[PDB]
């Protein structure tokens, strides 16, 4: 930062 | 049955019944694992009686600090999760494939959250992780489970973006294009390296971390130009904002942005206008802007999606999660  | 990779008919039968399912996911394609080349695969499905695939589960396993893997099937699996007794089944495949190395195997569908379906789940063993858990930290589910989706089939003859939005909204849309603000897209070299330009700025600008340019070079290597797709904003030769879109199943997911410092001239919101139209010419069901921390206004993820979401954002079961090393969970997991 987070995700895919 | 635990797919073999090195089986090019296999791979192409199993391909075949993710991209052409409605549940399908981008992050359960096979080409997932090329970009999360440091975790390692391991993919089951299960057939119906005539020996078609009828439901599929695409794992990577990870490190811990233990001697066991992570096992985490994101946004998987591809089926109809709320039939609880299919999806026993698959994750039986499942826990055969991991033979014991992983001390959990976590999927987290994009299934609505409700107290019966959790309730269900739980009855069947596993342990669901969503308003139980803290919104954020270390302890938060990986996926945000509140998320910002379209419904385009609400406006089945749509023909641009505007058409989906009230007076109001269709103002704030035509402002950056009114000002000069431009999109190409494509997904070669050149706008990778635009979209990494604005990526790595916005980053600075906020002082966090960001991911390496190989990896978008392994997404890019991995899926064609029908199904990622970047999308470059500019105004007058200025580059000024980008996003990454992927189309997969039943929808087109807006899964990477990166802006420049200072006046961007609304080109976000250009990007947004264009990736909706991507959806709309291609008859996609839905547009997926992705997660926000809070139905709030103090959300600025929340503000900037709910532009183009009107309707309250979507709320996921969140993570299911197999124990299957009880100590190492409880060591590893918690509320
Ligand atoms: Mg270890
Ligand atoms: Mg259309
Ligand atoms: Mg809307």
């Amino acid at each position: 930062x987070k995700x895919x | 049955p635990v797919l073999n990779l090195n089986d090019p008919q296999a791979v192409e039968r199993y391909e075949e019944f993710m991209r052409q399912s409605p549940y399908g996911q981008v992050t359960q394609d096979l080409g997932w694992a090329k970009v999360k080349n440091n975790w390692e695969p391991v993919d089951v499905y299960l057939e119906d009686d005539q020996g078609a695939i009828i439901a599929a589960m695409s794992m990577l396993l990870g490190d811990t600090p233990t001697d066991k893997k992570f096992a985490y099937a994101s946004k998987g699996p591809v089926m109809d999760v709320t039939d609880v007794d299919l999806l026993d089944r698959l994750v039986d495949e499942a826990v055969k494939a991991l033979d014991g190395r992983a001390y959990v195997l976590r999927f987290d569908p994009e299934v609505a959250y409700s107290d019966e379906f959790n309730t269900t789940l739980q009855d069947h063993g596993y342990v669901t992780r969503n308003r139980n858990v803290a919104d954020a930290g270390m302890h938060a589910t990986i996926q945000p489970r509140l998320n910002m989706v379209l419904d385009l089939t609400k406006f089945p003859d749509a023909k641009t973006t505007l058409d989906l939005y009230p007076s109001k909204t269709k103002s704030k849309i035509k402002r950056p294009f009114r000002d000069g603000v431009e999109v190409h897209s494509g997904n070669s070299a050149t706008e990778l390296d635009e979209f990494f330009k604005t990526y790595t700025t916005m980053a600075e600008r906020h002082g966090i971390t960001h991911r390496p340019i190989e990896y978008f070079q392994r997404m890019q290597a991995a899926f064609d130009a029908d199904t990622m797709r970047i999308f470059v904003a500019e105004r007058e030769g200025k580059l000024l904002s980008t996003g990454i879109a992927l189309k997969y199943g039943r929808k087109i997911w807006y899964m990477y942005a990166g802006s420049m410092d200072g006046n961007t001239y609304y080109a976000p919101y250009a990007v947004q206008s264009e990736m909706i139209q991507w959806a709309l010419d291609t008859n996609t069901d839905l547009y997926d802007l992705g997660g926000i921390e809070s139905e709030s206004t103090d959300d600025s993820l929340y503000v900037f999606k709910h532009v183009f979401v009107k309707d309250a954002p979507r709320e996921y079961i969140g993570e299911i999660d197999k124990v299957l090393d009880p100590e190492v969970y409880a060591e590893l997991v918690k509320d």
